[PDB]
């Protein structure tokens, strides 16, 4: 339904207002129970993550508690280890950039709760290397920490260690990826790996590894402290929990703010955020989940709301949860093309379908924005689109197909139309 | 003498085949003649070379002419285009 | 406000924290 | 027209001709080229398919309109590069007319 | 030829010639190849 | 023991815990289209052209990569997986310069044929083509590389069958170049193994440049005398002069290679 | 890398004289027996059609890639 | 790809085993290509009763022989394999 | 991507780290596993850069040696990352964000005005090196839709002059109050909080026992 109240929200530092240090963190009581849920054990932590119901949070969603649950087998000799990623790449994602920024801190034990869930030895977060001023934030919360002897040794009083580090990104959407932000740790070249070996089985260092989203690492000491039901009573059913809703273009007041999941997309941009620009009637299309996910045009979207089940149900991804906005105003051919460009300059070209599809797509899309192209290439690169969905070594290749697929799906008469003005001119 | 410098020696009996006889040889040699063509001053990284007349010339091709030393040399024509 | 090398000489600071290497 | 002769000696011309006619063997030029040093049609054994017309990628060998080339010595029938390209300089305004004609239709 | 001219290429002959079969201009055939097995010629100097 | 069975196409063959699913088709006889997979060279997975499909699974997998399961059909010839091929060979031709009459590796192209045995009659890249400017790696191997299908192979071998370490990618996105970054030339013995190893023509033998295309070279299988581990080679001559002498591989003595004097 | 020319045997006649013809250059060979490779499913019936037509013979045995274990995991080893 | 009838390929399989039970004594193998050819294949020694009966057999009148050529196969045993065909 | 060795960027330029930024160095490689130095690549050149923009191919091989690594890898990772310039770079060095996001909210403005306020052109620097005008993909902050990252900080929510101001201000004096110059702080609800108006909650509230 929605309408989360501010009481049950989880990072009331968002927007700051209170000190991201430790301080506002201690009012917030964000440190309060760690030591016990420690002592508590991996188990009841990682069932706790079950009970959550907690997905993703990140890109795909994959249930939270049973992809940690991975690596709750017992060691082979090899120190397990915790990854977050904070690349934070997706075109209209400043979701994590918030939790990093103005609560460092809930990520800070958000680390050590995770990290006896896997028995991981020591966490790296991989923090964009764009936002420097975003690191200098956390290490300074991390060293607070341990200074306290919240983190280290003796962590929080537990005999339990786990070391937190944070490691520079430098400018890849790619980085985020599982396999990649690993490699990119590792030192060679951010290429992502094969499936087959999984990341828990080859970690880094070839040490079993497990890879989250931020927001998927700062929640689970709450949602300990609050217990699984709590959160799990927020969603609908399969989905559940409240999610970060970060709204961008063509609305009133662009911003993020963590709603119950599952609330009605009418109502997100309505309730919080602000107005479509230019009344909900100018709302050609959005992108509920980010450039990945493909766009819904406006007749099914108010229908439709944001919680993953409801989206995969719309053919489109709840994602990142990020809500880009596209007035009548826009020249969605064009707004789609230059996802296409962000795409093609991003891409790490380790896989053929991806490094030849993506940019044979950038030219035609270039083609259809001046409508030099004729109408039988509009199905063309339909086809072209699914050569490269089901055939990449990651999921990129995934996403770059999905908004030309959401492109033709819906806005095929437009396509059309740009593909007869050019003809007319001669 | 040739383009390839076929001459037969000064001992070689193949030479009585020419006794009596012109040796066909073509004073336009192409090592030479593509030389005479200038370089073309394109203004694009990448251009082609669909070897003159479309269809009517050699399979096309594109040619990279980043470095800015040397000039690119179509596999083909044996024009070469510089940026 | 923050240095070229605040992250960097931040975390040296933190080395002595650091736990113990592998 | 620049004077560069066509072939490139990618010998697929060799490859289809039918009656083993066409021997070709090739070096890297000077100037760095690919070109071929001995290309010997042996026109006796040729039977004038015309697949090499077709075949050829760069159509350096072609079809040539004369049928006039009655010899009085078998060895003058077999035909080196010069004496084709010399062929080739002699008729190449009807050839380039003829293939000007037919192209659309290949 | 006269209506249409053909296309002249700074190559294409001038003197355009018969049948020079009986005549000495005549084609002879020869390998264009260069030799293949170069030897080792004796030195010239007495050892 | 250790003996999982899976069946190809309904062959149950039956493989030790640990083959690929490429591995699996290859004892039942049929032959995955592959780049990028050598058999002494890692599993890389960078091409994609080797996408199988498993009976019963959303989607198809990675012959090359995929350590096999119980009971697993590979439908190899599955109308997916044929588009699946279709599709990929579309894309390694899109950016390819057709050069194919330069490209010495005319014949010895596992990129034609696999492109006239399990790709596309025609094209639709309707678009342009890329070109990477070549490199002077050394006086053995001509690098014309706009060929590149950026398979890896090389620089693989160049690491791990050969020790050099110096052949690298250098970006990303369809200009990832696999040349020195700096131009330092590959020197090293079993260099010339490189050339074998591109499927693509686009790095091939400067000395044998353009004397001759495979199909005309008789091909006699001889003893590599240069030096004493006696390496099993291939002697193709035409016409009565030899032009290349390549390696035929020998399990104990030279298993597919063979050194950069003896070629 | 394909190995569809590997599969069948075939016995091949012991190579002969290829002197260069005087008036082309062409190849020239006195060995009829040359240019002729039989091809024969099976090393059986191959020994069978040398011994009946009475032509010498020394046959090789096949020799097959031995299996190679791989798997992409290895190349993230923690010590290779 | 050519238009192939199933008629035939019926047709001509059902002959085959009318053929073959006619003739068990030699026929060995009886089949139809995909192009709808039938090849009654026999021992050697039912060269002159297979034909007979066919030339004259009220249900199979195959009167004109249209070819007799022999491929041979070195690697089989029997090298030669002499082919009848027959309209 | 290839180094033609030319006499400025070629390693006739010696590399050195600061003694100073080798101490650094080796913190960095505390952080990975013993044994796994390696991994410490992107970090220290970064380092490097920070030392010389330029970042030439002898700082390359410096990275290398002081890591012991493959002097190939050094430049795989830094031709395949774009944070490292490879290259001589502009004091200031803005990047202004394009990807659909911004460009919606207007980017494009930003950088035309960038573009003739710099007086050079996007892809190029001013003759004074002072200012490297780059058309940079999403930097994050995208909710602030018109950004840029002038050098390490992050101005957002930007409107054409606001930019031409921060220019001037880097041309005269310098810490031209980098960030988002407009009310909203962060990424607030521009107008009023649509939530967490209320007072943040307490230590234990709400807890499950234990
Ligand atoms: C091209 C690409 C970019 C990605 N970028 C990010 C990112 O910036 N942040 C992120 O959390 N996950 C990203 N992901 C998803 C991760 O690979 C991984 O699935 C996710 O971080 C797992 O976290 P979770 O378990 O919390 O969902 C990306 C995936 C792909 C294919
Ligand atoms: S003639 Fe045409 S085909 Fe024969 S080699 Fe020269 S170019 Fe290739
Ligand atoms: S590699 Fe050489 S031969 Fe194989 S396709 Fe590309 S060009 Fe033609
Ligand atoms: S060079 Fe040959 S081997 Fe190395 S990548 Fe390009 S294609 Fe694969
Ligand atoms: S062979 Fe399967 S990935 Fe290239
Ligand atoms: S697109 Fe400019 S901030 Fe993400
Ligand atoms: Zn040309």
């Amino acid at each position: 339904f929605g309408s989360l109240k501010d009481e049950d929200r989880i990072f009331t530092n968002l927007y700051g207002r209170h000190d991201w240090r430790l301080k506002g963190a201690l009012r917030r009581g964000d440190w309060y129970k760690t030591k016990e849920i420690l002592l508590k054990g991996p188990d009841w932590i990682l069932g706790e993550m079950k009970t959550s119901g907690l997905r993703g949070r990140g890109g795909a969603g994959f249930p939270t508690g049973l992809k940690w649950s991975f690596m709750n087998k017992p060691s082979d000799g090899r120190p397990k280890y915790l990854v977050v990623n904070a690349d934070e790449g997706e075109p209209g994602t400043c979701k994590d950039r918030e939790i990093m920024r103005h609560d460092p801190h809930k990520l800070v034990e958000g680390c050590l709760v995770g990290g006896r869930a896997m028995g991981a030895r020591a966490a790296y977060i991989y923090i964009r290397g764009e936002f420097y001023n975003e690191a200098s934030n956390l290490q300074v919360a991390i060293r607070e920490a341990y200074e306290a002897g919240l983190i280290g040794k003796n962590a929080c009083g537990s005999d339990y260690d786990f070391d937190v580090f944070v490691v520079r990104g430098a400018g890849a959407y790619i980085c985020g990826e599982e396999t990649a932000l690993i490699e990119s740790i590792e030192g060679k070249q951010g290429k992502p790996r094969l499936k087959p070996p999984f990341p828990a089985d080859v970690g880094v260092f070839g040490c079993p590894t497990t890879v989250a989203n931020v927001e998927t690492v700062a929640v689970s000491p709450t949602i300990c402290r609050r217990g699984g039901t709590w959160f799990a009573g927020f969603g609908r059913e399969r989905n559940s929990g409240t999610k970060l809703f970060n709204i961008s273009g063509h609305v009133n007041h662009p911003c993020t703010v963590e709603e119950e999941m599952s609330v009605p997309l009418k109502e997100l941009i309505e309730k919080h955020a602000g107005g479509v620009t230019g009344g909900w009637d100018n709302l050609l299309a959005v992108i509920p989940g980010g450039s990945s996910t493909p766009l819904i045009p406006k007749s099914v979207c108010e229908t439709v709301l944001m919680d993953f089940d409801a989206l995969v149900q719309a053919q489109t991804g709840l994602g990142t949860a990020a809500v880009i906005v596209m007035d009548r105003s826009t020249d969605i051919v064009k707004a789609i093309a230059r996802l296409i460009e962000f795409y093609k300059h991003e891409s790490c070209g380790q896989c053929t379908p991806c490094r030849e599809g993506v940019d044979w797509m950038n030219k035609v899309m270039a083609r259809f924005v001046k409508g030099d192209a004729r109408p039988a290439e509009i199905d063309s690169l339909w086809e072209i689109s699914k050569q490269i969905e089901g055939h990449t070594i990651c999921a990129l290749g995934d996403g770059a197909a999905w908004p030309v697929q959401g492109l033709i799906r819906h806005f095929r008469p437009e396509l059309e139309d740009r593909m007869q003005r050019f003809a007319q001119q001669h | 003498i040739t383009h390839t410098g076929q001459v037969y020696d000064e001992k070689d009996y193949r030479r009585v085949r020419f006794v009596d006889r012109q040796k066909e040889v073509n004073e336009n040699f192409a090592i030479d003649l593509i030389a005479q063509q200038p370089v073309n001053e394109v203004e694009h990284r990448i251009i082609a070379c669909d070897g003159g007349g479309g269809a009517l010339g050699h399979p096309k091709v594109y040619i990279n002419l980043d470095k800015e030393t040397k000039t690119g040399t179509c596999g083909y024509c044996g024009l070469q285009f510089k940026q | 406000d923050y240095n070229t090398y605040t992250f960097l000489d931040l975390n040296l600071d933190l080395s002595k924290f650091r736990l113990p290497q592998p | 027209p620049s004077g560069e002769e066509r072939c490139i000696a990618c010998k697929l011309c060799e490859a289809i001709c039918p009656a083993q006619a066409i021997t070709i063997e090739a070096e890297p030029r000077a100037d760095g080229s690919r070109r071929t040093t001995r290309y010997d049609i042996d026109m006796t054994k040729c039977i004038y398919c015309g697949f090499c017309q077709e075949a050829c990628p760069v159509d350096a060998i072609v079809e040539g309109p004369n049928f006039e080339f009655s010899t009085e010595t078998h060895e003058e029938l077999l035909y080196n590069k010069e004496k084709l390209l010399n062929n080739g300089d002699k008729w190449e305004a009807e050839i380039a007319a003829n293939i000007q004609a037919d192209y659309l239709y290949r | 030829p006269t209506t249409n001219p053909p296309t002249a290429r700074k190559f294409i002959w001038t003197n355009h010639k018969f049948n020079v079969s009986a005549t000495p201009e005549q084609y002879v055939p020869y390998s264009t190849t260069r030799k293949k097995i170069h030897e080792w010629v004796p030195p010239s100097t007495p050892y | 023991s250790n003996l999982i069975e899976v069946f190809v196409d309904g062959q149950s063959v039956m493989v030790e815990p640990g083959t690929t699913v490429l591995q699996a088709c290859e004892k039942v006889g049929m032959q995955i289209p592959r780049f990028c997979y050598h058999e002494r060279l890692s599993v890389a997975g960078n091409c994609r052209m080797c996408l199988v499909e498993i009976e019963k699974a959303p989607k198809v997998v990675a012959a090359c990569a995929m350590p096999v399961m119980k009971g697993w059909n590979i439908l190899t010839n599955s109308e997916k997986s044929k588009k699946a091929r279709e599709g990929v060979m579309e894309f390694l031709l899109a950016n390819h310069p057709l050069d194919c009459p330069i490209c010495d590796q005319g014949g010895e192209c596992d990129l034609q044929d696999q492109s006239m045995m399990f790709g596309s009659d025609r094209s639709r890249f309707l678009e342009g083509k890329r070109a990477v400017e070549d490199k002077n790696i050394g006086p053995l191997v001509k690098t014309i590389m706009t060929r590149c299908i950026q398979c890896t192979r090389c620089i693989r071998f160049a690491s791990e069958i050969a020790g050099v370490d110096d052949l690298g990618t250098t970006g990303r996105g369809n200009d990832m170049q696999v040349g020195t970054y700096i131009e330092k030339m590959f020197m090293s013995e079993l260099s010339g193994n490189v050339i074998d190893i591109c499927p693509v023509g686009a790095l091939t033998s400067k000395p044998y440049a353009f004397t001759a295309r495979p199909w005309e070279t008789r091909k006699t299988e001889s003893i590599d005398v240069m030096d004493a581990v006696g390496s099993n080679i291939v002697v193709s001559t035409r016409t009565g002069e030899v032009m290349r002498i390549l390696p035929r591989m020998h399990e104990d003595i030279n298993e597919e290679w063979i050194s950069d004097k003896t070629r | 890398s394909g190995v569809n020319n590997t599969k069948k045997w075939k016995m091949e006649f012991d190579t002969r004289e290829r002197w260069e013809n005087p008036l082309m250059g062409w190849a020239s060979t006195a060995d009829p027996l040359s240019n002729m490779v039989l091809t024969f499913s099976a090393k059986e019936d191959a020994i069978a059609f040398a011994e009946k037509n009475g032509w010498s013979y020394d046959v090789e045995e096949k020799k097959v890639p031995k299996p190679k274990s791989k798997s992409y995991g290895a190349n993230f080893s923690w010590n290779k | 790809v050519r238009p192939r009838s199933d008629v035939t390929h019926k047709q001509l399989s059902a002959f085959g085993e009318y053929v073959a039970e006619i003739l068990p004594k030699y026929v060995q193998q009886v089949q139809v290509s995909c192009l709808d050819e039938l090849e009654i294949c026999i021992h050697p020694d039912g060269v002159i009763p297979t034909l007979t009966f066919l030339r004259d057999h009220t249900n199979a009148q195959f009167k004109s022989l249209a070819d007799l050529t022999a491929v041979d196969v070195p690697t089989r045993q029997n090298r030669f394999e002499i082919v009848y065909n027959l309209l | 991507f290839v180094h033609r060795d030319t006499p400025e960027n070629n390693p006739d330029t010696p590399f050195d780290f600061t003694p100073e930024n080798y101490k650094r160095i080796e913190a960095i490689v505390k952080n990975y596993p013993e044994g796994h130095q390696a991994a410490a690549v992107l970090p220290v050149l970064d380092l490097a850069q920070r030392q010389n923009g330029w970042l030439p191919i002898s700082a390359m091989n410096k990275v290398a040696e002081v890591l012991q690594v493959p002097p190939m890898r050094v430049y795989e990772v830094a031709t395949f990352y774009t944070m490292y310039n490879r290259k001589p770079v502009g004091k200031y060095h803005i990047q202004v964000c394009t990807t659909t996001p911004c460009m919606l909210r207007d980017s494009d403005s930003i950088l035309e005005t960038l573009q003739r306020k710099l007086g050079i052109k996007v892809g190029e620097t001013t003759p004074d090196k002072l200012f490297t005008l780059i058309e940079v993909e999403c930097l994050g902050a995208c909710v602030n839709a018109p950004m840029v990252q002038i050098n390490d900080n992050y101005y957002e929510d930007l409107t054409p002059k606001d930019i031409e101001e921060i220019i001037d201000e880097l041309k005269a004096g310098k810490v031209p109050k980098p960030g988002p110059r407009s009310g909203r702080f962060c990424c607030e609800p521009a107008g009023g909080l649509t939530s967490l108006t209320e007072p943040p909650k307490g230590p234990g509230f709400g807890v499950q026992a234990g």
